[PDB]
């Protein structure tokens, strides 16, 4: 399947909310009752770290201002009051079936 | 995000195979025969009322709870001109139940009243000693 | 490497019932004779009863003050020994042991049915009546 | 926990090496693993995956048939062997654990076929790097 | 070692959690009651209750399917018994009302009734201020309240309304577990979990701001809710020491009939006999005062400072509401929410004859009048309270589903699956 | 009948001598009196909300009884209570030792131990034994 | 129902005919579904009551089976040929109807709950 995203560059400063959406060609809803889309972040020069696993739940060591939602095709990750250390990339990763692909990784300065 | 190939067998999976290969497969067609806006309920009784009948006929024949069993009713060669090893190695079941379709009523009467009725009056009177 | 763990002991009113269990490991439970022994408080060891093995037909023998009330049984499939107690009295209370039972008979000086000895014991489980 | 690799470096085309990812503390036979490939200046490419009982192996189409993966649940190791190397395979390899736990295979009743569930990743090893050149 | 073999045991004591469909069991006749529905399986006075030994089993009193199941069913029972009766569509006409405290009951005179086509019929009628609305275009001239709201449908007068206890029995192979901890929070684990086959009596009482005929918490006064420091999750006050109330309709209220349906007669107030005396209630002033202090002690174990304040909570949702003998009372309960903690109490009551639904949209039932004088007494055992965030407590709104959460708070549904395997040393000889 | 749900598996087989506490006997003493024909002394008087639910209640009493008899019927274990099989236990299913399963364990916890593996055991009884023995029995009647 | 007047030693030869036609009788409803089954479902439940009950009584499949339970003459002390070659079945049921459920526990326990403790 194909799954890209937008916008590639968001060169910002801290103090404002924004959002990053990832757009799906094949719709995602597995028969377990959940939509296997995994949002996470790398830093430059680093192996990445999990932001949220599901579009609903979060991970340990995560600020509360990291909210995500979406339909089976629309998918959206929203960052309220974008923090100063939000540099690097943001990959949208799906887990429908194989080969499970990624997005390009939205750069945020 | 799942998936592996076949392991044991499938539902109706032996229905193009021979008898000698389908005889080791009967449980999969045996399990799923029962489990699976009123018109669901009218299905949920016919699926029961067909199961009891096939259960009942095995009960009368002294053959309840077993998947296979034998009797003492002799096979009559008038029923089949097929040779023996053609049956157990070449013919499928779906073909086989078009060939003995006509004789089926004669068979079922000649199991009960022939033998398993007779194997109780003989059975009850093996006492007194 | 023999291990025996009694269980099921607890507080019970006079006249009541109770079921002690014993999980056996480390040996051949199946053909092993098993025995229940108790220790009343401030008193010594007291033989309650013993179940035999296959050759003896799983026969069981009982101490007089307990004959008729208590039942010893086994399920060899999971190496468990049991003690069914009914109509308990104050003096039924103590610490209950289970123990692997050996048979001894010296030919030239022995007298039938020789003697039984207790090679392996558990820690016991406390019965309070 | 601790999650690194070994055996990285630089080789020629047509060569063959095998990496070695080693886990630390979690029960390794319980979990499946993965392999991912970040090209320098590009996004990420999924590579491979093994079941928890080392029975199910799914490869990417581009590296299909060339590579090799395996497990050793006693030694808690993780191998990525590779064959028929090309220059565009020069990137960063990373060893990575599944986020969730996985179960045993499922065996749907209606068809005698097992099922190994596969979900994504949380713990990326920092990973080695293989370069294919002259 | 012994090569272990598989052994099938039938009758293992296992279960899971499940959902199901239930069925009534009435413990007792012409069958014309809305709730009791004597077409129902009769009970068994066998004591069937089985106690367990070693069980730790979490419950819940909000995410339990047994209470959502009633609210999709008791509205179905109450609407099957409403469909075959007469509609009241020609009644929504222009009224002409006058009065004979002030003028409350209204001598109204609407003047058509299409039993036929050519000859429409003038008509005498007697109404209430809780049922009529004014019109702005002329002199005093009225209309019913819920014309443009929904279809006003009369209930047939030969029905009944009494609560009769409905034993929910699980179907066979299922079971209902029941805890017996006196100090149970409503959502934790339990220790003595007993097993029954069919629950206890549940009176299907409909009321608002209180509970009537209830049940009894034992040995003390229990308060339960989920999210305490949220204002949202309503606290529920169950009681011991059943507080008695009398409520009455001190009038005579003869009824006439009006033929509007060709074979279907409309019933209204013919004429009252005696003296126009307002319906009210009586509460023992001593027991009520003693009861509220017992609540505050348990309140001060979850709000143990900034002391407890009672303040009273649109004619419908603010008023206390209940039924009395097939007759619906709206009572001003302002007096019982006055104090804080640092003879015969009379509460006035109003009478409305156009009730609404639970979702209160799409249907409007009209009560028929009842001849004679109505007396009813009942044990007040249940109180609904809401916090606001010193602490002030209002009674609360009208979410009728919360009634039965005070009556199913020990019950979950399981699935006995008595087949299972275990390994042992013994092989079947082939 | 759930009287030993806190007891242990090595001890619950003691009280299981009563017919799973007369398990099925509670059904026949129910359906003798569920089939009180007051339902036929009324023809329910109508079709009511309860009789819709009773109809959906008796079906589950029919079906889920049959799914437990059929599986006992196919396993060569029809009508018994404790039967052994010919299937070897695989230690990959549970690496618990012997006494911990029996002497030191409940039942419902043991369900969640092998609720994953349960379905594989179902096929590995039939196609391993009860499909298999019937052919080998029929060979022993060929002579 | 042909041997309803026979003695108890004589009507036993028609046991097979009674059992077969209990279930569905001859099949009515000749597929005429052209244009509302509780009575159909009850008849199966009457049938499955008894087969399970013969399954607990160790006597599935058979029609006539023995036991290890001795008789208790307080039920009815009427001796062997006083009834057997003298009485039909309608009258023998009207001698044992008060004791019916009492017989059923004893057959359950002392014949199969007993013989479960002989398996080993
Ligand atoms: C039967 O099968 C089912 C599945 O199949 C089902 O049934 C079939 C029939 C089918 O129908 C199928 O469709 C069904 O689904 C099996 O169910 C599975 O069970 C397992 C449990 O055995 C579940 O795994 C858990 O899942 C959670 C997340 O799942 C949530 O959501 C699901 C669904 O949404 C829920 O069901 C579930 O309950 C949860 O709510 C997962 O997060 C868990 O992993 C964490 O916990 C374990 C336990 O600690 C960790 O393991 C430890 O790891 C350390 C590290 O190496 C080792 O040292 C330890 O030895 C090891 N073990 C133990 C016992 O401790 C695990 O690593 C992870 O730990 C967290 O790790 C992160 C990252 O390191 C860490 O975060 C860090 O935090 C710090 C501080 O904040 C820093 O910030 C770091 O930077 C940061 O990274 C975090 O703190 C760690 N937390 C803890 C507590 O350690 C757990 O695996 C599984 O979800 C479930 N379902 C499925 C589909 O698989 C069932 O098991 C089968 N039955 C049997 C008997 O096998
Ligand atoms: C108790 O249960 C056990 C587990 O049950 C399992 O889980 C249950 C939940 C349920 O799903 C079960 O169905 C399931 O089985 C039972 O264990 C199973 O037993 C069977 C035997 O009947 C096993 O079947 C064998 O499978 C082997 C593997 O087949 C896979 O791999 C083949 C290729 O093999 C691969 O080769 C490469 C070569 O490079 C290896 O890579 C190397 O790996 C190294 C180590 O990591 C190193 O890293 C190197 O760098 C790397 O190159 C790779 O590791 C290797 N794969 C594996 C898994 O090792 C494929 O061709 C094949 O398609 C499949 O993908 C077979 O080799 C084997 O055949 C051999 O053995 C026969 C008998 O021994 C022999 O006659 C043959 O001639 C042949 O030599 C079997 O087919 C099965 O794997 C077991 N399950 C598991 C999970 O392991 C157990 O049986 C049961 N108990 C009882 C008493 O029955
Ligand atoms: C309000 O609650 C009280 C107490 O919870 C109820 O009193 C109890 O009512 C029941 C039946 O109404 C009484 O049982 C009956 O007792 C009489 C005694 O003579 C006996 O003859 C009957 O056969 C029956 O067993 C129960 O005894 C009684 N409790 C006491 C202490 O007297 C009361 O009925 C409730 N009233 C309302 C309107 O809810
Ligand atoms: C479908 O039919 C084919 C033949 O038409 C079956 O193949 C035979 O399988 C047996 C079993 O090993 C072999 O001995 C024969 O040699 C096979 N035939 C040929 C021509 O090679 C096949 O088994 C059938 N399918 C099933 C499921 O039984
Ligand atoms: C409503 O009823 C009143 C009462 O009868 C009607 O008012 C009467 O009108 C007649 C006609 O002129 C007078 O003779 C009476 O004196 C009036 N009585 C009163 C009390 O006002 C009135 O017409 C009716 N209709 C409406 C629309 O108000
Ligand atoms: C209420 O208003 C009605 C008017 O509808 C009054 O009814 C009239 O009563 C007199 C006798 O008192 C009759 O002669 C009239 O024919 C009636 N008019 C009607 C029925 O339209 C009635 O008196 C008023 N008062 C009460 C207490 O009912
Ligand atoms: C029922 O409620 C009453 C009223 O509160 C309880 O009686 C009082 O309980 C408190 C708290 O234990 C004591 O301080 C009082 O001394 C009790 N008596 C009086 C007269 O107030 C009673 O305990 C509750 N339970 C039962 C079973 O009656
Ligand atoms: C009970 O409700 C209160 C709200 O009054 C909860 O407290 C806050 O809830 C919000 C909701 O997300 C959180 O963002 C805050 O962090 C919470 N504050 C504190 C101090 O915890 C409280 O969490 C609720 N408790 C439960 C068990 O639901
Ligand atoms: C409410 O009405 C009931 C009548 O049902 C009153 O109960 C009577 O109370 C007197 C005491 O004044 C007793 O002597 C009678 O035996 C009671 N009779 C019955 C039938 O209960 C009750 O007093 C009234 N008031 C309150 C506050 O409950
Ligand atoms: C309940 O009754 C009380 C009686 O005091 C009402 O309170 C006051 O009633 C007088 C009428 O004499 C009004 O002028 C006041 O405005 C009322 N006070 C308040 C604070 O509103 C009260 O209105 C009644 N409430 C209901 C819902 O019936
Ligand atoms: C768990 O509950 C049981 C219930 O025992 C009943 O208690 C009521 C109290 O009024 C009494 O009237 C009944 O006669 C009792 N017996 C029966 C069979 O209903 C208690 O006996 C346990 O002690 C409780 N467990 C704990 C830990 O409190
Ligand atoms: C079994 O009972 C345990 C108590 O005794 C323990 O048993 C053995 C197996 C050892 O683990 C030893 O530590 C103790 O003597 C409980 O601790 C345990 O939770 C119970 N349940 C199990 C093992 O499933
Ligand atoms: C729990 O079960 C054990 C095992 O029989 C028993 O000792 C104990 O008394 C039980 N618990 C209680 C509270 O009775
Ligand atoms: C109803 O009242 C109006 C108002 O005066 C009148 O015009 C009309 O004729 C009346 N109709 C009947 C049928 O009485
Ligand atoms: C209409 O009647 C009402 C009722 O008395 C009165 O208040 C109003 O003044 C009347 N209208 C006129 C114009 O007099
Ligand atoms: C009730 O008690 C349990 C612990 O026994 C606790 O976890 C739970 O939160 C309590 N209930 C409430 C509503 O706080
Ligand atoms: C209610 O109380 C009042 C006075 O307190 C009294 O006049 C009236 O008769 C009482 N009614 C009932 C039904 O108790
Ligand atoms: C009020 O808070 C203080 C502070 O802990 C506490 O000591 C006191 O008991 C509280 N008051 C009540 C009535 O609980
Ligand atoms: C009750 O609530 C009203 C609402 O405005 C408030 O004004 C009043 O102060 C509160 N307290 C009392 C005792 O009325
Ligand atoms: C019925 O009566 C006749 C004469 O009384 C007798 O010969 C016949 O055998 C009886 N029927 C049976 C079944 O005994
Ligand atoms: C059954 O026989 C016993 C003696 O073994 C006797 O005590 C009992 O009364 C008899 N049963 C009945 C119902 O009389
Ligand atoms: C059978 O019973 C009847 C009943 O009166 C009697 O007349 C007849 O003599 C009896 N026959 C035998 C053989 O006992």
């Amino acid at each position: 399947i194909v799954m890209t995203q937008t916008p590639l560059s968001l060169s910002v400063t801290p103090g404002q909310p924004a959002s990053i959406s990832c757009k799906s060609s094949e719709s995602l809803r597995q028969s377990n009752g959940k939509t296997s889309l995994y949002w996470y972040r790398q830093k430059p020069g680093q192996s990445p770290q999990l932001l949220v696993f599901e579009v609903s739940n979060r991970f340990s060591g995560v600020s509360d201002r990291f909210v995500g939602s979406g339909s089976g095709t629309d998918f959206t990750l929203r960052i309220s009051r974008v923090e100063a250390e939000d540099v690097g990339f943001y990959y949208c990763m799906q887990s429908k079936d194989f080969p499970l692909t990624f997005g390009g990784g939205t750069k945020v300065d | 995000a799942v998936g592996i190939g076949a392991v044991f067998l499938g539902f109706l999976g032996a229905a193009g195979s021979t008898m000698g290969a389908a005889s080791m497969t009967l449980t999969v067609q045996a399990r799923l025969l029962l489990s699976g806006g009123i018109k669901q309920l009218q299905a949920r009784v016919l699926a029961v009322e067909r199961y009891l009948k096939d259960q009942q006929l095995l009960g009368i024949w002294g053959c309840s709870g077993k998947l296979i069993c034998t009797t003492a009713v002799p096979w009559n060669t008038s029923w089949s001109n097929k040779s023996y090893n053609q049956i157990w190695n070449n013919m499928t079941w779906m073909e086989w139940e078009r060939e003995i379709d006509n004789y089926t009523s004669l068979i079922y009467t000649l199991i009960e009243d022939s033998q398993n009725q007779q194997e109780k009056n003989e059975q009850e009177l093996l006492e007194l000693d | 490497e023999v291990q025996l763990v009694e269980s099921g002991g607890g507080l019970v009113k006079p006249g009541g019932s109770l079921r002690l269990s014993c999980s056996a490991s480390g040996f051949d439970f199946d053909n092993a004779w098993m025995t229940w022994v108790r220790q009343p408080p401030g008193k010594g060891l007291e033989w309650v009863g013993r179940i035999t093995g296959p050759g003896e037909g799983w026969s069981v023998d009982y101490a007089a003050p307990v004959e008729g009330r208590f039942t010893i049984s086994r399920l060899n499939s999971i190496n468990f020994l049991y003690l069914e107690m009914n109509n308990l009295r104050m003096e039924d209370s103590g610490l209950y042991f289970c123990a692997r039972t050996g048979k001894y008979y010296d030919f030239w000086s022995g007298y039938p049915p020789g003697e039984e000895y207790f090679q392996d014991w558990g820690r016991g489980t406390l019965v309070t009546v | 926990v601790q999650l690194v690799e070994s055996g990285g470096g630089v080789v020629q085309p047509g060569k063959s090496v095998r990496l070695s990812c080693v886990v630390s503390d979690f029960p390794f036979s319980k979990y499946p693993m993965y392999w991912v490939r970040q090209a320098p200046g590009k996004g990420l490419e999924w590579v491979a995956a093994i079941s928890g009982d080392a029975w199910h192996v799914v490869y990417s189409n581009s590296v299909q048939g060339r590579f090799l993966v395996s497990r050793d649940n006693v030694k808690n190791t993780l191998y990525l062997e590779m064959n028929s190397l090309k220059i565009e395979d020069t990137a960063v390899y990373r060893c990575a654990r599944m986020f969730q736990e996985s179960g045993p295979p499922r065996l749907d009743r209606w068809s005698g076929r097992n099922y190994y569930y596969y979900s994504g990743m949380d713990v990326w090893g920092q990973g080695t790097t293989v370069t294919v050149s002259s | 070692a012994e090569q272990l073999w598989v052994t099938v045991y039938y009758g293992v004591p296992v279960w899971k959690e499940a959902t199901t469909t239930l069925f009534c069991a009435s413990d007792a006749t012409e069958v014309h009651n809305v709730w009791a529905t004597h077409a129902c399986v009769p009970t068994d006075p066998n004591p069937q209750e089985v106690v367990l030994e070693n069980v730790t089993e979490n419950f819940n009193m909000w995410k339990n399917n047994m209470v959502e199941q009633m609210h999709e069913d008791i509205i179905s029972l109450w609407d099957q018994s409403l469909k075959p009766c007469v509609k009241l569509t020609p009644l929504c006409v222009t009224l002409n009302c006058t009065d004979l405290e002030g003028g409350e009951i209204k001598n109204c005179s609407f003047n058509i009734t299409t039993s036929m086509r050519d000859k429409v019929q003038k008509e005498y009628a007697l109404f209430y201020k809780l049922d009529v609305v004014p019109i702005k275009n002329d002199n005093t001239s009225y209309r019913l309240i819920s014309c443009n709201t929904s279809v006003i449908t009369q209930a047939c007068p030969k029905v009944s309304f009494e609560p009769i206890p409905i034993h929910y029995c699980a179907p066979a192979g299922f079971a209902i577990l029941k805890c017996n901890d006196k100090k149970f929070n409503g959502t934790g684990p339990c220790t003595n979990v007993s097993t029954v086959q069919c629950t206890h009596g549940i009176r299907p009482v409909v009321s608002t701001q209180l509970l009537l005929n209830g049940s009894l918490a034992e040995e003390e006064v229990v308060i339960r809710s989920a999210n305490f420091t949220d204002n949202a999750k309503i606290i529920i006050v169950q009681l011991n020491k059943s507080v008695e109330i009398n409520c009455t309709r001190p009038n005579n209220n003869t009824r006439k009939s009006i033929h509007i349906g060709p074979g279907r007669a409309f019933y209204t107030t013919g004429e009252i006999i005696g003296d126009i005396r307002q319906a009210h209630c009586n509460i023992s002033g001593t027991k009520w005062n003693d009861t509220l202090k017992q609540i505050v002690v348990k309140l001060k174990e979850q709000f143990g400072n900034k002391t407890i304040v009672f303040n009273h909570s649109d004619p419908e949702i603010v008023m206390h509401s209940f039924n009395c003998g097939g007759e619906f009372f709206y009572c001003n309960s302002t007096q019982l929410f006055n104090s804080t903690w640092n003879g015969t109490i009379v509460l006035p009551c109003r009478i409305k004859q156009i009730v609404n639904m639970w979702q209160e949209v799409g249907k409007a039932m009209y009560a028929p009048p009842i001849k004679g004088q109505i007396r009813c007494s009942s044990n007040i055992t249940g109180l609904i309270l809401i916090r606001d965030g010193t602490e002030i407590f209002r009674p609360g709104g009208g979410d009728m589903r919360d009634n039965w959460r005070s009556e199913l708070y020990k019950y979950k549904v399981v699935k006995i699956e008595p087949l299972g395997i275990a390994p042992t040393k013994a092989k079947r000889r082939v």
